RNA sequence: AAUCCUGCUCAGUACGAGAGGAACCGCAGGUUCAGACAUUUGGUGUAUGUGCUUGGCUGAGGAGCCAAUGGGGCGAAGCU
RNA sequence: AACUGCGAAUGGCUCAUUAAAUCAGUUAUGGUUCCUUUGGUCGCUCGCCACUUGGAUAACUGUGGUAAUUCUAGA
C-alpha cells in the first residue's frame, strides 16, 4: 500500500511490480513489464497500440451549465424599498411622467421669464 | 485543507478547513466547472450542491 | 443555513451607470422620472459631515 | 485482509496458486523461501534458541498482500478489479444476449 | 545512523562511464573499487554510491594520466530499491572528489540516485535532481 | 541592537568603557563563553545558537573548531541603580560598553594573545574546573600580569564536575 | 562452518601542553563462504504460444507448408 | 486608481561583424508601402429601439494561496 503508480500504457502498477526507469534529462518512468518497457525503449507511439489505455480512450472504446437571475440590494439603498420602487402601480407611474411633463413647462416659464 | 466557499445570492464567502479526506472524496478526482453535491460534508451541508470554480497548487 | 454565508446579503457595490440599465432593472416604459430615480448613494463618517450623492447616468 | 487493506479476498492468487490448488484450510506465512518444490511437507519447529535480538522481538504488521497471478505477468488483484477495468467483453456479451 | 543496503553492482574494473560534473573530464575509467576485499579471479564491481579509483581518457589534459577518486551516481544495471522498486538510469555516470567527499566539481548533469545522494552530501548538493 | 548614534553616544564617553579580552587554555570554553555573551549582551548583537558565532570568522576554524584568529565584539547593556551603586569607580550613567577581544588559546598563538592584551585592560580568566590550572592559563596569566593586566576568574564547566565527575559539594 | 570489515553512539570523551585521539555495552549494515528459493527483477525459450516478414510451393482468397530452428518481436510453465 | 488612444521602432552607447558588402556621388521605383501633418471625400448606393440597442469588463467591496516576483485565483 505504498503509491499507486500508472505505466505510459496506462495500466495500475502495484508495489513489488515492474520496472522504473530514470532518463538523463530528469524524467523518470515506470513500466508495468518488459513488453510495456522494450515499446517504450523502442520508442512506439501507445496511441498506435491496441491493447494501451491511451489508444482505448482514443477510440472511444469503452464510451448543463446555470443561467441564474439573482436580485439583491444596491449599496446606499434599501432591499424592500428597490423592489417596491420597480413594482410601483402604472396610475403612480403615469402620474410621474406627466407631473414631469408639467415640470418641464413650468421650467419652460421660469426660462422665459429669465429670458425676459 | 482550506476550501472557500462563496454563494452568489449572499456573497460573505468564507473559508472552510477540512482535514478528512475520506468526506473530501467528493471533490477528488473530479474537474472544475462540474456541479458536484458537498453533502458529505457534514448534515448541515445536506441537501446543498456546488460547482468547482478554481483553485491553487501547495505552491501557490 | 450554514452561518455567516447563507444570510446577511451584502448589497452590490454599485447601482445601473447606463440609462437602459437602469430602466431595465426598474421596469420604467418612457422617461418616468429617469433623472431622479437613480440610486442616491450615502456616504457617512464620523470626523464630517454625512453627505449623499448621485452617479453620472450615461447612454 | 490487512487491517488497511479491507478487501474481500483470499490468500490465493487470481487463477489458483500455480502447481498446487486452492489454499482452504488454515495457512502459515512465512518471511523469505523455505526449501522443497511446491506441495512438499514441511515440518514447523519451534525454535532452539532463544529469541532476544531486535529482528525476532520484532512486530509484523502487514499492509497489504499481492494476489495477482502468478500464472504470468498477472496485473490484477481481485477479480472484480479486473471485472471494473475491462469491462464488459464478448464472452459476457453474448452469454448475457443467450440468457437475457 | 542507517548503512546502505547492497544494490546490483554492475560496473567491474575496466568500466567506463560518462562524467557527469563540469571539471572538464568526458568519462572516467574504473581502476578499482574502494572496499574491496575481492576474491580469486573476482572483478571488483561498484554500483551507485560506490567510491571508485578512475582515470579520465577523454578530457582536458591536466587530469589525464592521473589517478582521481570518483562516485558514481548513476548505473545502467537495474537495482533493487529495498521497497520493490528496481531502478537503473538511461547511463552510466560519476563525478571526481576527493579522499574527503567534497566534489572537485560545481555542478552535476542530470539525475543522481538517493543512495548516492544520501551518503555523500556534497554531491547530493550539488545534484540537479534525485531519483 | 541599537543604531550607530547611541553607539558614537556611548563611545564618547571613557568612565564607562571596559577593555578586556578572554584567556585560557586550549578548549577551555573561551568560544562558548563569548557566544552566550553575544547573545546576551551586544550594541548589535542577537541571541543565535548556531554553534560558534562570528568569533570564528574562518572557514578552516568552524571545519576545524579550533580558534585561530582573534575576533573584536562589543557588548552594551544597562544595570540597575542598586546594581550600580557596588561600581565604586568613576561612574556615568546605567549604559555600559565591553570590548571584548577573544584570543586564541593556544601556545603558538601567544603573539595574538599578547596583541589582545596590550588592547585591552582587564581579563577574564576561564579556568576548567575539571582540569585545574593549565599550562596555557599559567603562561597567559604571567603575560597578562607582567603586561599590568586586571584579571578576574570564571570557572567554567561546572555541570562536568557535578555530572561527569560525581564531585560531592565539599570536595567540590 | 561460519568469517571479517565499516558507519553511528560512547565522544572531539578518557589520555595528552598541544596536535591529535581511543575502548567495553548497544544500534545499522556490508565482505568472503555455506545452504536454499523463484513472489519480485533479469536470462533462456522449439509451449515451434502468438503476431510480423523474405524466397519459394499449394490455380487465387482463406488456411498452410519448406529453407537441417528461415529470420525477427513479444512470451506462459520450468530451470536459473 | 483603472479601461481606452498614443508613445515605448526616437534618442543614448559601442565599433564586434562586414572588402562592390557597408558607404559617397548619381539615378529609378511607368517595380512598392507609409501611423502621423496638410488639402481633397464623409445624406452621391433607394435599405415594435433611433428621443440611441446588447453582453460584459475594469478600477472597486469582500475571501485568499505562495518563502518569494510589478504572480494572480474565487464571488
Ligand atoms: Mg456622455
Ligand atoms: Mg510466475
Ligand atoms: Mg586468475
Ligand atoms: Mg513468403
Ligand atoms: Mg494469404
Ligand atoms: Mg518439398
Ligand atoms: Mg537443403
Ligand atoms: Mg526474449
Ligand atoms: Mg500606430
Amino acid at each position: 500500500m505504498k503509491v499507486e503508480l500508472c505505466s505510459f500504457s496506462g495500466y495500475k502498477i502495484y508495489p513489488g511490480h515492474g520496472r522504473r526507469y530514470a532518463r538523463t534529462d530528469g524524467k523518470v518512468f515506470q513500466f508495468l513489464n518488459a513488453k510495456c518497457e522494450s515499446a517504450f525503449l523502442s520508442k512506439r507511439n501507445p496511441r498506435q497500440i491496441n491493447w494501451t489505455v491511451l489508444y482505448r480512450r482514443k477510440h472511444k472504446k469503452g464510451q448543463t451549465r446555470r443561467a441564474v437571475k439573482f436580485q439583491r440590494a444596491i449599496t446606499g439603498a434599501s432591499l424592500a424599498d428597490i423592489m417596491a420602487k420597480r413594482n410601483q402601480k402604472p396610475e403612480v407611474r403615469k402620474a410621474q411622467r406627466e407631473q414631469a411633463i408639467r415640470a418641464a413647462k413650468e421650467a419652460k416659464k421660469a426660462k422665459q421669464a429669465s429670458k425676459k | 485543507m482550506k476550501l472557500n466557499i462563496s454563494f452568489p445570492a449572499t456573497g460573505c464567502q468564507k473559508l472552510i478547513e477540512v482535514d478528512d479526506e475520506r468526506k473530501l472524496r467528493t471533490f477528488y478526482e473530479k474537474r472544475m466547472a462540474t456541479e458536484v453535491a458537498a453533502d458529505a460534508l457534514g448534515e448541515e451541508w445536506k441537501g446543498y450542491v456546488v460547482r468547482i470554480s478554481g483553485g491553487n497548487d501547495k505552491q501557490g | 443555513d450554514i452561518p455567516g454565508l447563507t444570510d446577511t446579503t451584502v448589497p452590490r457595490r454599485l447601482g445601473p451607470k447606463r440609462a437602459s440599465r437602469i430602466r431595465k432593472l426598474f421596469n420604467l416604459s418612457k422617461e418616468d422620472d429617469v433623472r431622479q430615480y437613480v440610486v442616491r448613494k450615502p456616504l457617512n463618517k464620523e470626523g464630517k459631515k454625512p453627505r449623499t450623492k448621485a452617479p453620472k447616468i450615461q447612454r | 485482509s490487512t487491517d488497511y487493506d479491507l478487501s474481500d479476498k483470499s490468500i490465493n492468487p487470481l487463477g489458483g496458486f500455480v502447481h498446487y490448488g486452492e489454499v482452504t484450510n488454515d495457512f502459515v506465512m512465512l518471511k523469505g523461501c523455505v526449501v522443497g518444490t511446491k506441495k512438499r511437507v514441511l515440518t514447523l519447529r519451534k525454535s532452539l534458541l532463544v529469541q532476544t535480538k531486535r529482528r525476532a522481538l520484532e512486530k509484523i504488521d502487514l499492509k497489504f498482500i499481492d494476489t495477482t497471478s502468478k500464472f504470468g505477468h498477472g496485473r490484477f488483484q481481485t477479480m472484480e478489479e479486473k471485472k471494473a477495468f475491462m469491462g464488459p467483453l464478448k464472452k459476457d456479451r453474448i452469454a448475457k444476449e443467450e440468457g437475457a | 545512523s542507517g548503512a546502505k543496503f547492497r544494490i546490483s553492482l554492475g560496473l567491474p574494473v575496466g568500466a567506463v562511464i560518462n562524467c557527469a560534473d563540469n571539471t572538464g573530464a568526458k568519462n572516467l575509467y574504473i581502476i578499482s573499487v574502494k572496499g574491496i576485499k575481492g576474491r580469486l579471479n573476482r572483478l571488483p564491481a561498484a554500483g551507485v554510491g560506490d567510491m571508485v579509483m578512475a582515470t579520465v581518457k577523454k578530457g582536458k589534459p591536466e587530469l589525464r594520466k592521473k589517478v582521481h577518486p570518483a562516485v558514481v551516481i548513476r548505473q545502467r544495471k537495474s537495482y533493487r530499491r529495498k521497497d520493490g522498486v528496481f531502478l537503473y538510469f538511461e547511463d552510466n555516470a560519476g563525478v571526481i572528489v576527493n579522499n574527503k567527499g567534497e566534489m572537485k566539481g560545481s555542478a552535476i548533469t542530470g539525475p543522481v540516485a538517493k543512495e548516492c545522494a544520501d551518503l555523500w552530501p556534497r554531491i547530493a548538493s550539488n545534484a540537479g535532481s534525485i531519483a | 541592537n541599537f543604531t550607530v548614534d547611541q553607539i558614537r553616544a556611548i563611545m564618547d564617553k571613557k568612565a564607562n568603557i571596559r577593555n578586556m579580552s578572554v584567556i585560557a587554555h586550549v578548549d577551555h570554553g573561551k568560544s562558548t563563553l563569548t557566544d552566550s555573551l553575544v547573545c546576551k549582551a551586544g550594541i548589535i548583537a542577537s541571541a543565535r545558537a548556531g554553534e560558534t558565532r562570528f568569533t570564528d570568522t574562518r572557514k578552516d576554524e568552524q571545519e576545524r573548531c579550533i580558534t585561530i584568529k582573534s575576533t573584536a565584539i562589543s557588548l552594551f547593556y544597562e544595570l540597575s541603580e542598586n546594581d550600580l551603586n557596588f561600581i565604586k569607580q568613576s561612574k556615568d550613567g546605567a549604559g555600559f560598553l565591553i570590548n571584548l577581544i577573544d584570543s586564541p588559546g593556544h601556545v603558538d598563538f601567544s603573539s595574538e594573545v599578547t596583541a589582545a592584551l596590550r588592547v585591552t585592560d582587564g581579563a577574564l580568566v576561564v579556568v576548567d574546573c575539571v582540569s585545574g590550572v593549565c599550562v596555557q592559563t599559567e603562561t597567559v596569566l604571567r603575560q597578562a600580569i607582567a603586561e599590568r593586566i586586571k584579571p578576574v576568574l570564571m570557572m567554567n564547566k561546572m555541570d562536568r564536575a557535578l555530572l561527569e565527575l560525581q564531585l560531592e559539594p565539599e570536595e567540590l
